[PDB]
């Protein structure tokens, strides 16, 4: 009651859509349940209940139905979709945004997971790993005690063990070279 | 030439700023301009801006040259809607003698700050300035004063946001520093009271400007900053998502939007999340990001003081604040930054009337000599306070062990707590088992059928159940159920406290 | 004692004892001389900002009657935090040897002049305009220049004077100072 | 010359309002100084002045010259007692720009009446004044507002 | 209590009086209820009960026992006193 909102009158929204590198064009519109989409001139009607929180969503794309999961999306315009059984990664920006964006700069990016390293100081019960082995993506590879809370450390990505650094008994500390996958 | 000609004139000058060199000389560095950073933020079409034609009047070393009469003076200040509620907004100029802060500069903001304060809206501000303009000398100083005052005098009063675009040194620091929350833009923006020559001059201490005062250090280190983010655009965007969660001003309640999910949804897969042996650690994340709507949850100094977590989710619609422990790190022990983190965002949530929930698992506070020279008694006593302090709904959850006085600061029934829950594996207790039957025992042989009978008797939640301090003890899975039953009655609650012209929190 | 520097212990211990004084109706009196802030990266990584915007919002918060004394030098944000009459001080005085500026006489010619040689001529002008308490004074930031020897009479005047202040501010259930 | 002398100096101009010559053809009118119509009405040892040496910051028409700054620009501020009761008082200075009403000028005014008002105590103001500074333009027009 | 008052602190009063075209120095000093008063060198005392409603006022100056009235006074100064029934006008 004290502040009315103003809702934002928008007839229709100009997308930049990324999906394989490839960057498309969508005037997008909607009257109730039924959103009119222009790709690169291309016009379809997508027809659902819209219920943004349920896991699996159906729609009707000019009479053909389909099943869709949106497994995540962020602020900045990430969206990955299950379509067909395939999860793509497209990148969703308005018209002005996508504009403004030729000016940011690309980052360095470099982060390499190869190397997994203590997190917290702590003696090493075990080690799971040794070198010639292989670890898939979230498989331990040693366990670090401190006060007693049995601490897991997990392998950064699937791989190999170029070199073990750690033995068990050991008083490791923080920021300290632990293994090496390639 | 006639009047209006020279009208056009000044609005063509005034909407490029310091000229088209200064602007692509900003586009290189990779930032965006102070309008275009507006576009960005605000809905097309709303903004509405004021004083385009405002000028410095500063009269030495050759400042009154037509060359260095800027209409706008090096700050764009207006008003606008965000998904359709009001929002006054600043954008610090930097193409204007590299964004300075003149007797003009504060006049604005101070113009904009008292606006959203008469009508009760929020104000954000994007920063980016070299500092106080020197030509001007004591004037600026006052200016910046004239902003502290507003800020003080705002506080708890309507929402303020800063977001540091730019650099950012000396006195200008300060005023974001008293705004409830601060983001940072990463690799071109920095804050610090003193450059990088002086250090070395006065300290000879080698460091950079992303060294002293960049983005990670801020977001990592000095506990000052809440976010990082990659780009203008992308913190632009968060920054929106970010401002859909807060209300207007204090006299409203928690903002309450359109929600799906429903509120009697179960979480069967908090059943087993909680690991029987208490030194195996899980994260608590995963629990908040189930029980909350949609699984969505704006985290808040995500990579400081990682011990704790806090953050803005959303229950059955309704804005919430959800603090946690966080046993997968440092066995989720409290201590300063931990402390400190917890205890300004529970008490930013209070003031605007956001209500809390709480989940707790920890074991007490982190020992050592450092934590004792560096005040860990007064900085706990932050956290403690902040919650008995509270006067929002306050919702609290045990998952597992919760050990002596930290019990009691995470947001205990005794603190007048609303509502307090226990799961199957919760333990309140004095200390550890072990501890105390060595401490109650000790001195009698037959420690073990002793210690038998103390952990069968005490080990498990029924001690704080039988005698109230929890209302119940309930199956992990229908957590999120009762939470959203307990936000719908209390959100009438209402406490009477003594007057006072405040209180005296540690510092 | 290091200059007279603000930093991160001494803001803490001044904004406490500030809030408590004007929680319970105290009266507060400061004598400013501060250069600045103190440097270094063991400041900024221990949060030097938010401890000293904790006593900037002290001063800023108070209703209690403030007197406030410049008996030196007062630089930058530091003139700002401690009391400064533009954080709503009732009564602020400066004695002969006052400076309120916004740095050092010589990084303020330094970045002012730089590019012209004459750089002499310019910094004695600039010092003779700028380093003394006439800046501030022609604006108003102070009440007066005060004989030294006569602050005590001063003050207890103003104390006088200000028994009965009474200030309006917006409702609220509490502020949010930084921690 | 030091710091403190140009202090002493600046006492002594700002104490002659606008010289002596001014001073004289005031009272040749039958009127009194600013100063001394203060120091007439308050109890004596009372008066406590403040923004003694705030000067106009007016750079047009040759204003920013030295011989147009006057220390205290053509207005007297303070506070003081009568009967031991407090009061705030300004009176107008005629003989600075024929008692011109100027930025500083309204400036000093407006505080005085905040700090009363603050204190609750009444306000006592001595008129004598041509009018606006048409020097500084729409800047006097804000000061009468911001009084009124 | 709001706002205690503070006593103007004054030992001398300097008046100058004009009776008949004569301007006079006075110096006035008071202790309880007796005013010492030097008019152009000469001392006097001056004491009575000063009740300042009362029609006519008893005073002795130096043990001589006066009546006096006053008949109108003024904040500019001007004052009418009966004095040994003549009417005296004082500034
Ligand atoms: O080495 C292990 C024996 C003592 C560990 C006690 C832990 S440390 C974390 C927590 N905080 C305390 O004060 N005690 C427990
Ligand atoms: O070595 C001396 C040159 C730089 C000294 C600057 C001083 S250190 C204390 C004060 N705080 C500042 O930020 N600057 C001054």
């Amino acid at each position: 009651s004290r502040m009315p909102v103003i809702k934002p009158d928008i007839a229709n929204w100009e997308l930049s859509v990324k999906l394989h590198d490839k960057v498309h064009t969508v005037v997008a519109s909607n009257n109730g349940s039924v959103f009119s989409v222009e790709v690169d001139g291309s016009k379809l009607n997508v027809t659902s209940t819209w219920n943004l929180a349920s896991p699996l969503l159906s729609v009707s794309v000019d009479g053909t139905q389909r099943t869709v999961q949106c497994l995540s999306r962020e602020a900045g315009g990430n969206m990955s979709i299950q379509f067909l059984g395939t999860v793509y990664k497209v990148n969703i920006l308005t018209r002005l945004a996508a504009e403004l964006n030729k000016f940011m700069l690309e980052k360095v990016t470099e982060d390499t997971s190869s190397v997994l390293r203590s997190p917290m100081p702590g003696v090493v019960v075990a080690v799971s790993v040794k070198p010639g082995d292989a670890v898939a993506e979230g498989q331990e590879i040693c366990v670090i005690e401190a006060m007693k809370m049995q601490n897991s450390m997990t392998a950064g990505k699937t791989g190999t063990v170029k070199s073990v650094h750690c033995q068990a008994g050991d008083t490791v500390g923080e920021g300290d070279l632990l293994v090496e996958l390639e | 030439t006639s009047v209006n000609e020279r009208i056009e004139n000044k609005r063509r000058t005034a909407l490029l700023g310091g000229g088209q060199r200064r602007i692509d000389a900003q586009h290189k560095r990779g930032k965006l301009t102070a309008r275009e950073r507006i576009s960005l933020l605000l809905d097309p079409g709303s903004f509405v801006e004021s004083d385009m034609f405002v000028e410095h009047r500063c009269a030495d070393f050759g400042m009154a040259a037509d060359k260095n009469k800027f209409p706008g003076d090096s700050v764009v200040t207006g008003r606008g809607r965000i998904n359709g509620r009001l929002v006054y907004v600043f954008s610090q100029d930097f193409t204007v003698f590299g964004g300075s802060l003149s007797g003009a500069h504060a006049q604005k903001i101070c113009k904009i700050m008292d606006q959203a304060i008469t009508v009760g809206a929020p104000v954000i501000g994007l920063n980016d300035s070299g500092g106080a303009r020197i030509q001007e000398g004591v004037e600026s100083l006052a200016g910046y004063a004239d902003i502290f005052l507003r800020n003080v005098t705002a506080s708890g009063v309507i929402p303020q946001i800063s977001l540091i675009m730019g650099p950012c040194a000396g006195g200008a620091v300060y005023s974001p520093a008293l705004t409830d929350f601060t983001f940072m833009v990463k690799d071109t923006s920095y804050l610090f009271i003193t450059g990088p020559d002086v250090v070395k001059s006065v300290t000879n201490e080698d460091v950079t400007q992303e060294e002293l005062g960049g983005a990670k250090t801020h977001t990592t280190m000095s506990g000052v900053a809440h976010r990082a983010f990659e780009n203008d655009v992308d913190a632009l965007c968060n920054l929106r998502d970010f401002f859909n969660y807060l209300p207007l001003s204090s006299q409203d309640p928690a903002p309450v939007r359109e929600c799906h999910d429903p509120s009697d949804r179960l979480v069967p897969e908090l059943d087993t999340i909680v690991p029987l042996e208490s030194t195996k650690a899980y994260n608590m994340v995963d629990i908040i990001h189930s029980v909350v709507d949609e699984r969505e949850f704006f985290e808040i100094m995500p990579n400081y003081a990682k011990n704790i977590i806090v953050g803005f989710a959303r229950m059955n619609g309704r804005t919430v604040g959800i603090v946690g422990n966080q046993p997968k790190v440092a066995s989720g022990c409290l201590d300063i930054n931990s402390s400190v983190k917890g205890a300004r965002f529970v008490r930013f949530c209070d003031a605007f009337n956001i209500p809390l929930i709480t989940f707790v698992d920890v074991p007490g506070f982190l020992p050592g000599t450092a934590q004792e020279y560096g005040g860990i008694i007064r900085h706990g006593a932050k956290l403690l306070y902040a919650f008995a302090e509270a006067t929002v709904p306050k919702v609290t959850v045990i998952t597992r062990k919760a050990y002596g006085g930290a019990y009691d600061v995470m947001s205990s029934k005794h603190l007048c707590g609303d509502t307090n829950y226990a799961w199957p594996t919760a333990e309140i207790a004095v200390m550890g088992a072990k501890g105390a039957v060595e401490i109650i025992f000790k001195g009698h042989e037959n420690v073990e059928a002793a210690q038998a009978e103390y952990i069968e008797k005490f080990a498990n939640p029924f001690p704080a159940a039988v005698r109230g301090f929890v209302d119940d003890i309930i199956q992990p899975s229908s957590t999120r159920a009762r939470i959203c039953c307990d936000l719908d009655v209390l959100a009438s609650k209402k406490v009477q406290r003594p007057w006072r012209k405040h209180a005296n929190i540690p510092l």
